[PDB]
């Protein structure tokens, strides 16, 4: 199973100094032996065999490099210890034990499965166990990907191996937003070519005058002229970032940054083949599973001439106070995404004592006219009938089945399944949205169910059968399309798209809202919408993965979607948007789709790609619900990944000396002092083994970071009760003082962190649109990542402090214009306000557009050059409205008289100054730049529904984004809505020019 | 006959109010309220439908909106009254004392509950460890049986020999390991069988968290639609 702790031991974290280990000879023997808990096994076995002579039969042993050790780990695996090197503490024993073995098996593949299971954090081996056809057949029919993504690596080697280690981090197109390119004098930018001459390795700069457009060949071309052949190539200072791919230099993310920030961008030449040798050629090979043999009257689902039967046996138990409780039923629904296909049933009503139905449920649906994604959603409910004639009903176990198997079998005969614990807040009698299966933990309570039989096998029809061909309005089909995603749909509007349906592909962005007037209930209108589909015009990536959503289930419909995002989806943007789609990868039916085959395909042919899927597959193998999903994925992805797998497993190890730590300080040394907690961290960071593991390997935040060696004197354990550790780590990368020397990252371990991860993502996508549409609102979208349960990485921003901190040591209102004032002397100090004024305005219109929770002195931080950002986020949307029930759209961030005389400079009244009013303006833009890319926002939401985010579980929590945005107005209203708004929250101030028209 | 006084008429709702009102209801169960003319929602099919009040196609016989409904009357209506049963009291300080308790008892069961869940989920969390720890136990004894099997395969011969020799001490010595190694095995058998006990303790405990919180969750929706019921009534009673 996976790991109970991070701890060396069971019911041991740390072992001590010195540990008796007992050691099992192939003759029988057994032999205790202090060891050191860092010591090797090489060192062990060499000490146990020289022990061994003192005890009978060690005439039966050979050398003792003829064995190897095995032992039982945490994991309940039997692991061979091939690697001799590994240290005692390292070895995730379950108990102090070694047994002696000679070496059998294929060497090569234990190897590589147990590097693979460390990764994964489960074992390999518990894949071959399980009995499920579909499980075993993914496991092998994914391997075409693993082979196509390899091949196409080692095409055009060593760049293509180059192209996928250090793919180009670019924007998605070349066209330069206008006042980016007003920062360009004569559109040319000034670059700094440094580069390490051989012997005393010297650094030599070279600052050159270059056209923006110029190609990264025409960049070396210039650095030569100031002293043809392409045997040269570029990377960023400081950092892993090459520039490979012939791309405008200010296409270039790092370059594009270097204009908007007015920095000097400094470049390091260095030489083709320098970088081209010390690449490994990555070698994938055919695993044991895929080698090894195995499965050791039909009828169409249209001439089935019966309406939809399930009969609902009995269960196990129920966990029910039955003084509390009256009586137990099970809820079913036969659902088509979240909709339902007909009217939910329920059985009788039974004793909580004895849950016993043996009901046959009928439902009003004609079994040809079931949809191939339809599925029987259920539930047992509790029913108290206390109070007048009021009745609650609370749900006590959930589970989903898809009605067709992956082989597109109709269900058939007796099923019993393992119900999921009700998620906290749902309080809807099903779970449509839950995954599909049974519980893999049995000690759940188990619903016996029974399916028809047909006196046969009964399988969807084949696509060729389904293909059976049995003026005012063009201006109202533009007005439907233009809607969002969550607008209301009208049965009128229904009927009006489903009537003009074939008009509708000469607007193909409609697909969505034409899809959801399809009557998924009737194989008539079904077969018509897959012909339509089939010959549909490709849309936008950003509208395509809406149809990856919980409410667009259809194989077909999914289909067309990933078709989208190979064709149009920019490596840039699948970077961007992956949390969404790893996280739609959870409504799909089946553990072999289209969307699992791109994602991979793309994971497994550029490695920046690869470390975030990597990432956020493995912080969820914690959840039963998704780990099988996850877990098959993941194991197809470190057999392809090549070498990115040994710095993987290094991140991995680093990562788990970081749990095991603040786990022991968490729990151990809970009622301990700062100062004794302090100088545990101190001699346990000291230890070799701890050294090794956290030293040298790439930053999981960022993998073109290198952490290198650890500044010991600069780790703490931070004051807040959660006990965070910050760690600083040098830059190991030879021109690390051109980019930052000290690589800060704060180690937490307690909060769930993906809500602050989402809320990052989506200030990130705001500031891009902000940018692109010529509007400098700079935000801090840092560095944020879950890495397991409740258990992440968070990047520091240097220089800067929370408003508290800058209050103190100094307190009045002007305390913080005084602040910036003193470290921004002289010429820089207008530059500081803009900056925070810039700054401060995205703030405030991102905050007040999510609901993130409310600002404080402590979760507001201001960088030394005035850059004002948030930190903490931690809730968003309506979070308040089931604990208070009060209807309102909240300002979390109310800029009091400190911020208001910071943008005013000093100033009297501050709402009637010019700076107030140029930072309304921004504040007013930045609204309608997100409104008008609403659907994008809505959509990034909708996708996430299936997380397990608390404040994010139905469409009716979306609907927040829906008010702040105001959807349902018009844009002049909506800006009317904003400004109303500001002026409640801040008692006045906030005006504008005209009203009738709303022009200048 | 009559407008605004008509039960199923419900105003400024919104569309997810209208959703929680037509949760899991009979199909024909229906209310009017405002757009964004106003909307008609219909339960059907599990769903619920929109259907827009311009007259739904035109040209009309609207006469006026109450004829519409009256006319399909679309059979059971989402009435204002009986809501309003809800709240008893006559004044608004009556009305605010009773908010004040409710918001109260409110706010304490919630803190129970939050609390229960992490109890809930920390038992989840403890007992899965400890099925890992006796599968961990189970694979460490059946290893230190085998040693047992592979010592007497052994052994078997050589203490038969020994004795041809007349030494006692390697015998003694031979049999002295076997002893380590089944006091070993019972002490391994022993620290399982106390894990075994924690584990259906540890899962007797889980059951009455479970059983527990099925109590609350009712009770805490209850009381929530009753504080969010007061509340209500005190926003329409007092000035706006
Ligand atoms: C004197 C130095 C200057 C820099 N610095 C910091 O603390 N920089 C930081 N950058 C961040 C921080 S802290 C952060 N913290 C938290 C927690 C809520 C977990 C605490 N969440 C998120 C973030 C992200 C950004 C020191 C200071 N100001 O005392």
């Amino acid at each position: 199973p996976p790991r109970p702790s991070s701890g060396e031991l069971w019911g041991i974290h740390l072992m001590p100094p010195r540990i008796l280990v007992e050691c099992l000879l192939p003759n029988g023997m057994i032999v205790t032996l202090e060891c050191l808990r860092e010591a090797t096994l090489i060192t062990i076995k060499h000490e146990l065999f020289k022990e061994a002579r003192k005890y009978p039969l060690h005439q039966l042993l050979q050398d003792e490099s003829s064995y190897i050790f095995v032992s039982v780990t945490q994991e309940a695996e039997r692991e061979e210890f091939f690697d001799e090197t590994r240290r005692l503490c390292d070895l995730r024993l379950f108990q102090p034990f070694l047994k002696v073995i000679e070496p059998v098996g294929n060497r090569e593949e234990k190897i590589l499965n147990r590097e693979i299971g460390f990764a994964i954090g489960m074992p390999v081996c518990e894949f071959d166990m399980v009995k499920d056809p579909e499980v075993q057949d993914f496991r092998r029919n994914i391997l075409n990907v693993c082979k196509e993504a390899v091949d196409l690596r080692d095409l055009n080697s060593p760049h293509s191996r180059a192209m996928y280690v250090y793919p180009p981090n670019v924007e998605s197109s070349p066209e330069l937003p206008k006042h980016i390119y007003n920062k360009l004098d004569k559109g040319q930018i000034i670059v700094v070519i440094w580069v390490i001459v051989s012997p005393n390795n010297d650094k030599q700069k070279y600052t050159l005058k270059i056209n923006h457009d110029c190609v990264p060949e025409q960049v070396i071309a210039e650095a030569i002229r100031k002293k043809y052949q392409g045997k040269y190539i570029l990377k960023v200072c400081g950092c892993d970032e090459y520039f490979l791919e012939k791309y405008p230099l200010s296409q270039y993310k790092y370059i594009r940054s270097c204009i908007m920030l007015g920095r000097m961008p400094n470049l390091m030449l260095m030489a083709k083949e320098s970088l081209y040798s010390q690449l490994p050629m990555d070698c994938f090979t055919m695993p044991s599973y895929s080698r090894r043999i195995s499965t050791a009257s039909t009828k169409s689902l249209w001439v089935i001439n019966s309406a939809l039967r399930i009969k609902i046996l009995c269960a196990t138990y129920v966990n029910v106070n039955i003084r509390d409780i009256d009586k137990i039923y099970v809820r079913t629904g036969i659902y088509h995404g979240g909709e339902p296909l007909c009217d939910n049933v329920n059985t009788q009503r039974v004793p909580c004592s004895n849950p016993r139905w043996n009901e046959w449920l009928n439902y009003d649906i004609y079994i040809p006219d079931l949809p191939r994604a339809a599925r029987l959603c259920l539930s047992i409910c509790s029913v108290k009938g206390r109070k007048g004639a009021k009745e609650e009903h609370c749900p006590l176990a959930w589970g989903n089945i898809n009605l067709f198997d992956y082989t597109d079998t109709l269900v058939s005969g007796k099923m019993a399944l393992n119900l999921w614990p009700v998620p906290h807040g749902l309080e809807d009698l099903l779970n449509p949205i839950g995954v599909t299966g049974s519980n893999p933990n049995k000690e759940t309570p188990c619903l016996e169910l029974e399916f028809d039989w047909f006196s046969s096998v009964v399988k969807f029809p084949d696509m060729s059968v389904i293909e059976e061909h049995a003026e005012n309005d063009k201006e109202q089909l533009k007005a439907i399309s233009t809607r969002d995603p969550l607008s209301e749909i009208t049965e009128q509007e229904k009927d009006f798209l489903w009537s003009h349906r074939h008009y509708c592909v000469t607007i193909p962005e409609i697909l969505p809202k034409l899809l959801l007037s399809v009557k998924w209930n009737s194989r008539d209108e079904v077969a018509q919408m897959y012909c339509l589909v089939k010959d549909w015009p490709p849309i936008k990536p950003e509208q395509a993965m809406e149809l990856l959503d919980c409410n667009y289930p259809d194989p077909m419909v999914r289909g067309f979607a990933v078709r989208c995002l190979e064709k149009y989806l920019t490596d840039d943007k699948l970077s961007q948007y992956l949390i969404q789609l790893v996280q739609v990868l959870k409504y799909e039916q089946y553990l072999d789709n289209l969307l699992v085959r791109f994602l991979l395909k793309k994971a497994l042919t550029n490695q920046r790609i690869g470390h975030f899927f990597f990432w956020h597959l493995k912080s969820e193998m914690h959840n039963k619900t998704v780990s099988q999903r996850f877990g098959l994925l993941l194991e197809s992805y470190c057999r392809a990944c090549g070498m990115y797998l040994k710095h993987l497993n290094r991140q991995v190890e680093a990562m788990e000396k970081l749990i095991n730590l603040t786990d022991i300080l968490k729990q151990e040394k809970k009622d301990e002092t700062q100062k004794v907690q302090m100088k545990f961290l101190v001699e346990q960071m000291r230890r070799p083994d701890f050294m090794d593991a956290l030293q040298g390997f790439l930053s999981p935040l960022n993998p073109a970071h290198q952490l290198g060696n650890l500044r010991l004197e600069e780790c703490r354990i931070m004051s807040s009760a959660k006990r965070p550790l910050w760690l600083n780590w040098e830059n190991p990368d030879i021109m690390s003082e051109l980019l930052f020397q000290n690589n800060e990252i704060i180690f937490k371990n307690g909060d769930d962190l993906r809500q602050d991860m989402l809320t990052l993502q989506i200030i990130r996508i705001m500031e891009n649109i902000w940018q692109n549409q010529g509007l400098d609102l700079r935000m801090l979208p840092y560095g944020c990542l879950s890495i397991g349960d409740c258990v992440g990485l968070i990047e520091v921003v240097r220089n800067s402090h929370t408003i508290m901190q800058i209050q103190c040591k100094g307190f009045n209102s002007h305390t913080l214009h005084q602040w910036l004032k003193d470290k921004n002397k002289g010429e820089i100090y207008d530059a500081a306000i803009d900056l925070f004024t810039r700054s401060c305005a995205g703030y405030c219109v991102a905050t007040f557009i999510l609901g993130i929770g409310d600002r404080h002195n402590s979760n507001i931080m201001v960088k030394d050059d005035g850059q004002l950002f948030h930190i903490d986020f931690g809730h968003f949307l309506d979070h308040k409205k089931k604990k208070f029930g009060y209807k309102r759209e909240r300002v979390p961030f109310v800029l009091t008289q400190d911020f208001l005389i910071v943008i005013s400079k000093g100033a009297q009244e501050c709402t009637k100054t010019r700076e107030f009013e140029r930072f309304q303006e921004m504040c007013y833009k930045a609204y309608l730049a997100i409104r008008q890319h609403a659907n994008l926002f809505i959509n990034l939401f909708s996708m996430m529904l299936g997380s397990g985010m608390p404040e994010l579980q139905s469409f009716d929590d979306i609907a927040y984004i829906r008010k702040t945005l105001a959807l349902d107005k018009t844009e002049q209203e909506a800006l009317e809505y904003f400004m109303k708004q500001m002026n409640d929250a801040h008692h006045g101030g906030w005006t504008t020019k005209m009203d009738w028209i709303f022009h200048t | 006959m009559s407008l605004q006084d008509a039960e199923w008429y419900w105003g400024d709702i919104s569309r997810e109010e209208v959703n929680e009102k037509l949760r899991d209801t009979a199909d024909g169960t229906f209310l009017v309220r405002d757009a964004s003319d106003y909307t008609l929602t219909l339960r059907k099919g599990g769903n619920n439908k929109l259907i827009k009040i311009f007259g739904f196609s035109d040209p009309l016989t609207f006469s006026s909106v109450v004829e519409l409904i009256n006319h399909y009357r679309l059979l059971y209506p989402v009435s204002k009254y009986q809501q309003d049963q809800v709240v008893k009291e006559d004044n608004i300080e009556a009305v605010g004392k009773k908010l004040h308790e409710y918001n109260t008892q409110f706010q304490e069961k919630s803190r129970e509950y939050d609390r229960l869940y992490e109890e809930y989920t920390r038992t989840s969390q403890e007992i899965q460890m400890k099925r890992t720890a006796i599968e961990a136990f189970n694979e460490t004894i059946k290893i230190f049986e085998e040693q047992c099997q592979t010592q007497e395969r052994y052994s078997k011969e050589y203490i038969e020999k020994f004795k041809r020799e007349g030494n006692e001490k390697e015998i003694q010595r031979i049999m002295h390991n076997y002893d380590k190694l089944k006091s070993r095995i019972s002490e391994i058998i022993d620290s399982r069988r106390r894990l075994e006990e924690d584990l259906k303790k540890q899962a007797a405990e889980y059951r009455e968290i479970d059983k527990r919180m099925n109590s609350i969750k009712p009770d805490l929706i209850q009381l929530r639609k009753t504080r969010d019921q007061y509340l209500m009534w005190l926003t329409q009673k007092g000035v706006r």
